């Protein structure tokens, strides 16, 4: 009476916001110093889990 | 193998949205300028490890 | 019975956060007054505790 589940799990990667998604639910925030490119700008390729 | 199925995790493109994501998703920052996230949809949610 | 335990510690000095992990988590916070150098984005050169 002990034994296994497996599941197999799904992660995309890499992949791109879609065309309405892209607002930030406020204005100031996740701002970087004020020399600084804001990298959220661009596609992600990191991911973490 | 009988659904032929599988399921997401708890992952993101930010550690930024990671933290944020952190205590359950009644403040998921689920989705930001380019970034995105997924919270975790899954037999295994709401479980500890 | 009255015993004893030792344990060991880390501490990091003058490291850099990652560029990813750089921002901040909201615009308007840790400001000085109008006109000074906002010494935050500098290299950290201490560790309190």
């Amino acid at each position: 009476l002990v034994g296994a589940m497996d599941l197999t799990f799904v992660l995309p990667l890499g992949l791109f916001n879609p065309a309405m998604e892209r607002f930030a639910a406020h204005a100031g925030d996740l701002v970087p110093a004020p020399g600084h490119p804001e990298p959220r700008a661009f596609p992600p390729r990191q991911l973490f889990f | 193998g009988l659904f032929q199925e599988a399921y997401p995790i708890t992952c993101a493109s930010d550690p930024a949205l990671l933290r944020s994501a952190r205590d359950g998703e009644a403040h998921a920052r689920e989705t930001h300028f380019t970034q995105y996230l997924i919270y975790d949809a899954s037999p295994l949610k709401g479980l500890s490890l």
